This record gives C-alpha cells, structure tokens and sequence, in this order.
C-alpha cells in the first residue's frame, strides 16, 4: 500500500509504506530518496502537523492518501 | 427555502432561552455571519475571560457543519493563533439534528476538559501532559492579557 | 608524452606505426596500460583545469582518441584499460577525473570557468549581443559531440563484449546519480551537468537509425524487456506506472530470455533523459530566485559600516566572495539558457521523444500494430500487464522536458510534423484511468497540454491546433477525457484547482476554434447528460467559494505587507497567498467565461432540478460580493499582476444570466434565492457597467433590467404567498427544514417525518440516520400519504380565507 | 450482565457486564474479539456521547440495551 | 572452484564452490560474507532464474564464471 508526498517545489514523489509503521520511519525513507534528514522533514495532512512518535494508522486511513511536505530550515535571519 | 428559515428558528429559539454563561447573536444584519460570546468555566483557568467568535454559516448550513474560529488570543493545546478549533462535530460526527447551542456548550466543554489526544498546537500539548502548574498559569496569563 | 600532446600534428604518423607495431605482436594492451593513465595523469595534474577554454589541448586529446579508436583489433579489446570502469566505493563527482572516458565526456559549454570566461567580461549584453556569444560556442560544440560520438560508435561495432562494458559502465553512473532529481541535491558530490548531458546525447544519436520515420525498425526494441529482471538499470526504488512493489515482485516470480543491446541503450537514454537533463532543467529553473535571494543579501551587508579591524576585513572579504559567486551564477545561468536554445541539438531530443512516444503507444497496442494500424479506444487489476509494469520515470522525463523547453520562442515543438506521435500517448493516457492511477503526473500532462494550446501574442492558433484537428485519435476521445478527469481531480487542498485551471484553458480553446468539438459538445449534454451533468456540478461547486478564498489571500497580503509597513517568514506566506490568490482569481474568471459559452448554446443543461437552485444561489452570491462594498474597498495594487477584474468578470457574470433568462425555471429560482438577492444589485451593477465605458451596451443592460423586473414581481407574488400562511401548528413542519413537507416519508429508524427531498440531500452525503446514527437507505423509507392528506386539508382550509 | 453494542455495518457481539464496571471496562470486553484500543471508544446513545472515563453506573444501561461503536478518526 | 558473483550495485565477489552444491548453500555463502538473507537474494546465470533446490552442474555453470546477483526489491 503506497502514498503519495508532495513538495513546494512541485515535485512529486510516491512511497510505499505499512499501517504499523511510525511517522519517523517515512521520514527515514524519505531521507534516502531526497537527502534531507528527517528532523527538517515535516509533514501536513489535513492542516495539522503529525508527530514523531505517532504511526500511519491513526491519521484517518485511507490508501492513495497524499501528503504535503513543508521544509523548515535550520537557520533564520 | 433550505437555510434561511432554519437560521431564522435557531436564532428564535435562542432568544427565547439564552444560554446562561454563552450568548450569540448575528453580526449586523447580516444572517450568515454571526458572533458568539462565552466565559469560562469556573473550574478552570480559563474563568474570568471573556472569548469573541467568529462564525462563518455556509449555504449549506442545516447539511454541513459551521466554520466558526475563535477572536480572542486563548493559551490552549486545541486552538491555534487563527482561533480554529479542533473539536469533533465539526466534522464527519455532524448530525442535522444538531444545533447551535449544543455547539456553544460542546466548545464550554472542550475549553472544561481540553482533549490532549488532538495535538494542534505540539508545544502546549506537550506541556499539558507534564507539568499541570506551568500551562495553568500561563492559561491565567493570557487571559488576563487578552480575555479581560 | 607533453610533446606529443603538444605537437600531435607531428606524431599522428610517426606513433601510428608504433601503434601498429604492437598489433601484430599481440602487445598493444601493455602500451594502452602504460598511455592511457599517463594522459589522464597530465590532464589532472600538469593543468589545473582540462576545459572546453582551452581549445589547444582538448583537440589534440579528441585526435589522438581518433587516431586509437579507427584500429579495429584495438577497439575490441579498449575495455580492457587499467581504471577504464570507476570504482565500486567511487564517489559520483569523480567519474570525470579518475576515469579513462571521463575528461572527455566532460567537454561542455556550459561549464563553470567557460561560462566565467564568456559571460562574467559583461553582464547587460543586448538581447543581439547575446546569440553571437551563444552561436559562437555551439559549432565547436557540436564538433565535440561529433567527435565523441564517432568514437563511441566505433567502441560499439568493435565486438560483442565492448558493447556490454559499456552499457554496464553508463550503468554504474546512472544508478550513482539518482540524487540529481532531488530539490537540493549535493552538487559538490553528484555529476556536473555537462558531462552527462553529452551521455544523454550520444544515446539518443544511437538511436536515430532504429527510430526512423518509417517506423518499421520499431520491433528491434523488445517490449518484453522488463518481465525479466534487469541486469544494467536499478529498478529498486524505482515506482512502477500501475503495479505496486509486492505484485511486481510476484510477477517477476511469475512466468519465471536473452538480453539484447537495442533494447539495453533504448531504456538507458530514458533514464539519462529523467535523471539527466531532466535534473538539469530543474537545477537552471531555480536560478531565477537563487539570484534574487542573494541580492537582497548582497545589499544588506552593503548599508553597514566597517570599523572594527576584525570584522571589517571579514565584511569586505565576505561581499568579494558573494560577488564571486554572482558572477559565476550569472554567467551559469546565461549560458544554460543558450545550451537549450540550440536547435540543432533539441530538436533530435524531441524527435527522439516522439519515437519513443510510438514506441510506447505500440507496447499499448493489445495487437501492437499501433505504427501501421491505429488502435481502438479495478483500474490496477484491468491494466494492461506489460504497461502495467513498466517503471514512471518513462513518462516524467519527456514530460518534463517537453514542460521545460516550451517556454523559448526556439522550442524545438514548434512547426515539427512529427509531433502528433506524443499527443496520441497524452491522449491515451487521459482516456482510460487503467493505464495509471497517479493522478499527479497526469496533471503535469495536462498542464503540458495547457501549455501547448495556449495562443500566441499574435493571437494566432497554438502549434498544437493543426494536431487537435488533424488526428484521427486525438478528435474522437479528446473531449470525454478531459470531461472525465476534471471530476476525478477530486482526490488544503491548494493543488486540485492548478488542474481545474490547466483543463479551462483547453476546454475554451477546444470549444472556440474547433466546430467539431462544438458538436461532440451539445451532443455530450444531450445523449450523454449523466457524464455531463455531473462535470457541471463538480464546476459548480468549486465556484461558490473561490471568490471568497481570494478575497481572504487579498486581504491575508494587505495585511503582511501593512506588517512590514511598521520576519522572513512572512514574507515567505505573503508569497504563498499571492499564488493561491491569483489561482483564485484565474479559476473563478476561467470557470465563468465556461459558464458564459456554454449557457450561450445549451441553456437547456443548466435548467434541469438538480443544479437550478444550487446555480442561482451561487450567482447571486458571486454578485453580491462583486458589486458590494467587499470587491469595491479591497484595493489591490496592480490588479492585473493577480487577474483580478471584477468589472471584466461582471460581463460574464450578468450574461450568463441573459443567456439562461429565457427560461423560467431560472427565473424562479432565483427569485426562491432570499439568501443574495436584491433588486438593488442590478441596479449597482447598471451604474458599474456605465463607469466601463462601452463595456456593456445599452440593449445590454436594458435587458438586465427586464429580467430584474420579472424577477422582482416573481419573489413579490412568492412573499404575498407566503403572508397568507402565517401562524402554522408544529406537526406540519419538516424537523430539519423547519417548512412545510411536500412529500412527507416517514423514517423506519427514528419513526419520524420528513421530505423527500430532505433525505434525498442528507443521503447524497452520507447513508445514516440523522436523528438516532441508524443506517439508512433511500429504499428504506416509507411514505406518509395520511399526513399528506391532512397537509392538503391545511392548505385548502387557509385557502378559504384567500 | 448480558449487554449489546451494535457496529456501523450492522455486527452485534454479545458477552458479559457487571454493574460495578467501567466505560473502559465495556471497552476491555470489545478488544477480545476485534482488538481496538480503549482510545477509540466510541458510544452514542441516543445523541449524548457515553465518557469512557467514568463507570457503569452513570449510563443507566439497562439489560441487553444495544449500544453503538463506531471507529474513530481522530485527529484534526 | 572459484566463481565471480556481480551485483546491480557493481560488487564483485568471490566464492569457493563445488559443482554438487546446492544453490540454497551457495546464498548461505553469500549471506556468511555479506549478511543479505538468502530469501532475499536472487542469482541470474545466463539470463536465466535459478533454483534453489538444484546445483552448478545442472546448469552447466563452469568455474570462474559471472553471475548476477538481483537483491528482490524490498517493501517499504
């Protein structure tokens, strides 16, 4: 089962992943197949942040789901 | 013929009983937008302050639930600085049956208890399930601050 | 070694009989082992920098890889060089300096130092002054491509086991690069752009023989390649079209096959096309605001003075280094720009595109026969099997390329027949959803097809006119396709709209130049009005708030632009709600303009019940806003940089209702509509249309007139109605509508009355018991003809009194 | 005591309660069988929501009254 | 006998074999020196899926050879 994560960019990019698996682990995921650490990596869905020690079978179930990516970077002026 | 005399009946039956620490009431002559007042509960830091709604009814009013967003600047995990508030019948658990009033009284109920299993704000959930003493004051804080 | 690569004019006959010496002695790979690494060694380390700017020693290098690569017993045996593969813990950006085809491949233009060289001099060239710069470039380069092609034909015909090494060596740096794609990729640890791109080429030059025009050299390509593992491409990651990784990997298992180079090279050139100049694309696009960003930081170091002996050296060095910088981004930027300029480079790349666009199109061809016979036209299990399979980058390079070049008046698409090969894929792929389920990729297909048929300044018809109507494929299921998925863009939220807006452009277009498509419309609405019907509403529901969603990001930037008239973060936001806003703006003007045409033909559509009430309330809605004080106060500066124009949107607004006002199932309606309307709103919006002058014409606005008036007696006939019913008894009431029921049913879970029509709406969101979350079905009511029977004796006994 | 519940699909299970028990109680007699957490425990008895936090003996269930569980989705 | 083991990744290995071992043998092989368990691992000699329950001889596999280990793409 698959969902889909979308950047400001406009880039779209797919990833398969399982209800037992925690937020952290698509964060890792997506680490390796974008080159950003999980820790600037957050994710919206339904306007409301996710949290790190949740997993993917609380926020409404659903495949084809498709999340939104906001990058927050490490360093501000 | 499918929103306006349901508005016109939920207003009428309101001031014909008002709620006892709520009131609410259009804003001008302008039917689909009214604005609510609450205070708090008592057994609560959130008593003493005095909360403004905005309330947005859509055409499909007795079919799809209100967008209403809070005015006032409250310190609570489930309301965020745009006022949103994250409460369930506000969404797929709406009934038609449901009025207004109850509304009013689920968010009086929501601001007694303060469900902490809806993190809209991370940083004031997480301090709601650590340390009682730091998001109490600072609950009263904010109230007097803004809700005087 | 120094002077023969100095004076190799001199040598090329005296070192070939050496050469030759060896070849007959069986010897020749000791001396290749012993040059090879020795001329890699002098281009690393006796210069500095072995670029295209030193047009001395890169041509003696290509002539003497010339004079060692024509020797037939020497190319089938080059493999065989010391360091000729990269190394299996080698870092992605050092294939180009430790490798013997490595420097070679890297000969490019649009590399760092050519770039300061050619550009950095001036940075305010004339528009003039900038092609010479460009033209006087790209003949050498092409040159240089001619040459390495030459050479790497040959190292492809020398024998069986070359042409393996070779695809396993492009192999290993495809699968290093796959970074290339990502939104900030390592660019100090990836490929450079220039010596991929002449990969990227040389493949598609290699296959310009089995991708002719006649097509018949279509078969040399096996379309069951990827039912066997593949050997070279790494498809681990790598997202199929309509298979997920567990059927795939069954489907491997399944059906348990000799590899072949034509097809090995026909798959490699697409990934080079993806993750190559498809990553290159996406890198120059990000240089218009990379610059803006750092000129802004350029200049606000530029307001602080320099005192303190520690920080002031490190102030001044510090806007050296961002000067630098600039300068070399400046030029890298310009220079890109004339790389994908020259035509005679991006027009094989699209010709290619458009072969391998049949090539696909054939593979979909249950006979596949598609290049001689045209083909006749629960999504996941019905797909084709090998479609199905086959991996998405297939598609996301062309089209990124294809979105990408389009923005030049030099576009290669332009004017080239062989065009039509890529819209009958697009085409196909909007036609049945089987094919793919990602509906992301399928709107940047859209948006590409947006693109295509936008029209030009002079106002002439697109390049993609003569192909809309010249295609047989295309005209037959062009207008049910993108009727389909205007609905299905469906599945906050700010990014289903940018569909909506991509499919407007298309659908007006179709509908003003094409007649036939004027047919295949009207005979949609009237043989097939439950497609349609439903395409209309899914337009008229976005409609209602786009109006209120601009006017909230106007608002959202007045107010952060007021914030900083007193922290980047807003600004970032300001941003953010500028875009929603102008998408706002265009839908909504794009979706009315629809509404105009379409209820200038068909009024007949837009009458029936079940979008009568829904499309009066939604106009009367848009037009209060319009003609109220909230349009009129909100000052936007420079209106037309957002599309919003109220007075322009007004016109199509007012004629949608002339156009519908010969019907008096709308007049009604929107006279039943107490929610926005007033007779006072047409009479603003009289004088709105006098202050444009001969915006609307004066018949025009007399006929405004009469209908306001028809519809003002309309309500006044409905209230003296509706005061002959005053005080009503409880039990006649619906206990969700508060009103009287027309036709009262009476629910089998909670045992109580309602209308019809009352349930009928609550059941078209969800079937469950409003009064007690029983479940509940329309077949599960019954109706109420006794209470009915005493709403007629009602209604008659307060008809005695009038 | 012999106690109902009724799902959205229309299932019934059918077990044992005791008067002096719980909300989450009731709950720990539903993840027997299907295995939801107590978190999402969901009781709608005729339009008043059923507290999990508070004991059997406020919600005047009577014997084989039918309750309601339904999923939850919360979250936002 | 020594054999060459070729990954997709581009590692070249070597192996101590004998013509009657098992193919299932030869991954537990692989898995002793590399750690990839063998249900992962997938050999391709010749173009052509192997089995596990077969040996080198029966597929004609000469000494020193080349063959393509394909990791099975992995769930996520």
């Amino acid at each position: 089962m698959q969902i889909f994560v979308k950047t400001l960019t406009g880039k779209t990019i797919t990833l398969e992943v399982e209800p037992s698996d925690t937020i952290e682990n698509v964060k890792a995921k997506i680490q390796d197949k974008e080159g950003i650490p999980p820790d600037q990596q957050r994710l919206i869905f339904a306007g409301c942040q996710l949290e790190d020690g949740r997993t993917l079978s609380d926020y409404n179930i659903q495949k084809e789901s498709t999340l939104h990516l906001v990058l927050r970077l490490r360093g501000g002026d | 013929m499918s929103s306006s005399k349901r508005i016109a009946k939920e207003l009428s039956d309101l001031e014909r009983d008002p709620p006892t620490s709520s009131s609410a009431g259009p804003v001008g002559d302008d039917l689909y937008h009214w604005q609510a007042s609450i205070m708090g509960p008592a057994d609560s830091p959130y008593a003493g302050g005095v909360f403004f709604l905005s309330i947005h009814f859509p055409t499909d009013y007795p079919f799809k639930p209100p967008k209403i967003s809070f005015t006032t600047k409250i310190y609570h995990p489930n309301i965020n600085a745009n006022g949103n508030i994250c409460l369930d019948i506000l969404k797929d658990q709406w009934s038609p049956a449901l009025t207004l009033s109850k509304v009013l009284l689920s968010i009086s109920s929501l601001l007694t208890d303060a469900n902490p299993d809806d993190p809209l704000v991370p940083e004031i959930a997480h301090i709601y399930k650590t340390d009682r003493p730091k998001y109490e004051a600072t609950a009263r804080e904010w109230t007097k601050k803004y809700a005087v | 070694i120094t002077g023969i690569v100095s004076n190799v004019n001199s040598y090329t006959d005296f070192l070939s009989q050496i050469i030759q010496r060896a070849i007959l002695e069986g010897t020749a790979l000791d001396l290749l082992n012993a040059v090879f690494p020795t001329l890699l060694e002098y281009c690393n380390k006796h210069v500095s920098h072995f670029d295209l700017n030193e047009s001395v020693i890169y041509n003696n290098v290509l002539t003497i890889f010339e004079l060692f690569v024509t020797f037939k017993p020497i190319a089938e045996i080059f493999t065989k060089i010391d360091g000729f593969f990269a190394d299996y813990s080698c870092k992605p950006q050092d294939f180009e300096r430790k490798t013997i085809l490595g420097p070679i491949l890297s000969l490019s233009p649009i590399e760092a130092a050519v770039a300061i060289r050619n550009y950095g001099d001036n940075l305010l060239r004339s528009k003039q002054q900038t092609a010479m710069i460009h033209e006087s470039l790209q003949a050498e380069h092409k040159v240089v491509i001619d040459r390495l092609f030459f050479i790497v034909d040959k190292l492809v015909r020398g024998s069986l086991n070359s042409r393996t090494d070779m695809i396993s060596y492009f192999a290993h740096i495809a699968n290093k690069n796959h970074l290339r794609r990502a939104d900030h990729p390592p660019f100090k640890e990836l490929s450079s752009n220039g010596f991929m791109s002449n990969i990227t080429l040389l493949l598609v030059r290699f296959s310009q023989p089995f991708l002719d025009i006649s097509y018949k050299k279509i078969d040399k390509i096996d379309a069951n390649y990827f039912n066997n593992p593949s050997l070279f491409i790494d498809l681990s990651g790598e997202t199929r079209l309509n298979s997920d990784f567990k059927e795939a990997d069954a489907f491997y298992d399944k059906n348990r096959s000799k590899p072949n180079f034509i097809s090995d090279c026909f798959f490699l050139t697409l990934t080079y096309l993806h993750y190559g100049l498809g990553g290159t694309l996406s890198f120059e696009e990000k240089m218009g605001s990379e610059i803006k960003a750092l000129k802004e930081e350029i200049e606000k170091v530029k307001k602080i003075a320099a005192n303190h002996d520690v920080f002031a050296r490190f102030i001044t060095a510090q806007l050296s280094k961002m000067e630098k910088a600039l300068k070399t981004t400046e030029s890298l930027r310009f220079a890109l720009q004339g790389f994908f300029a020259h035509r005679s480079l991006q027009l094989e790349v699209f010709d290619f595109i458009c072969g391998a666009s049949t090539f696909l199109i054939r593979v979909v061809d249950p006979e596949h026969e598609f290049p001689f016979k045209q083909i006749k036209l629960f999504l996941r299990a019905h797909a084709p099997v090998p479609f199905k399979y086959y991996p998405e980058f297939v598609v996301e390079g062309p089209v990124n390329y294809s979105l990408y070049i389009s923005k030049y008046q030099t576009s290669p698409i332009f004017r080239n027949p062989r065009l039509g090969s890529f819209v009958e894929f697009t085409t196909m792929v909007l036609r049945c959803p089987e094919l793919v389920s990602n509906p992301h990729l399928k709107g940047k297909l859209v948006q590409l097809l947006s693109v295509g048929a936008m029209p030009l300044t002079d106002n002439s018809p697109g390049f993609m006119m003569d192909i809309f109507e010249h295609d047989e494929l295309v005209n037959k299921n062009l207008l049910y396709a993108l009727l389909d998925f205007y609905v299905i863009v469906e599945k906050q939220f700010y990014d289903k709209f940018n569909s909506r807006y991509s499919i407007s452009i298309i659908l007006e277009e179709l509908y003003y130049k094409i007649p036939s498509y004027k047919n295949q419309l009207i005979w949609q609405s009237q043989n097939n009005a439950d497609f349609f019907v439903r395409f209309v509403a899914r337009m008229l529901n976005d409609l209602t708030f786009l109006l209120d969603e601009g006017l909230s990001n106007l608002a959202e930037v007045h107010n952060i632009q007021n914030e900083l008239d007193n922290d980047k973060e807003l600004q970032t936001r300001l941003a953010s709600a500028s875009r929603q806003a102008k998408s706002s703006c265009g839908l909504a003007d794009k979706s009315m303009k629809l509404f105009e045409i379409y209820s200038k033909d068909i009024p007949a559509a837009f009458v029936t019940p079940e979008i009568v009430y829904r499309l009066a309330s939604m106009l009367n809605y848009n037009l209060e806003s319009l003609v109220g004080p909230k349009c009129g106060e909100l000052k936007v500066k420079d209106p037309q940089s957002y599309s919003f124009n109220p007075k322009d949107l007004l016109k199509a607004l007012t004629t949608v209702y002339i156009n519908l006002s010969e019907q008096s199932e709308f007049i009604s309606a929107v006279a039943k509509d107490e929610r926005s309307f007033n007779r006072n709103l047409f009479v603003r919006a009289v004088d709105i249309l006098g202050r444009k002058t001969g915006l609307a014409s004066p018949e025009f606005i007399e006929k405004l007139l009469n209908f306001a008036n028809k519809a003002e007696e309309q309500r006044k006939a409905d209230e003296e109605e509706d005061l002959e019913y005053g005080d009503v008894p409880d039990e006649f009431l619906d206990p969700l509508m508060y009103t009287i029921m027309k036709d009262p049913v009476i629910l089998p879970a909670s045992k109580m009355n309602i209308d019809r029509s009352t349930i009928k709406a609550h059941l078209l969101s969800d079937s469950t018991d409003p009064f007690n979350r029983m479940p509940l079905k329309l077949e599960d009511v019954t109706p109420n003809e006794e209470l009915r029977q005493k709403i007629l004796c009602f209604k008659k006994q307060k008809k005695e009194e009038a």
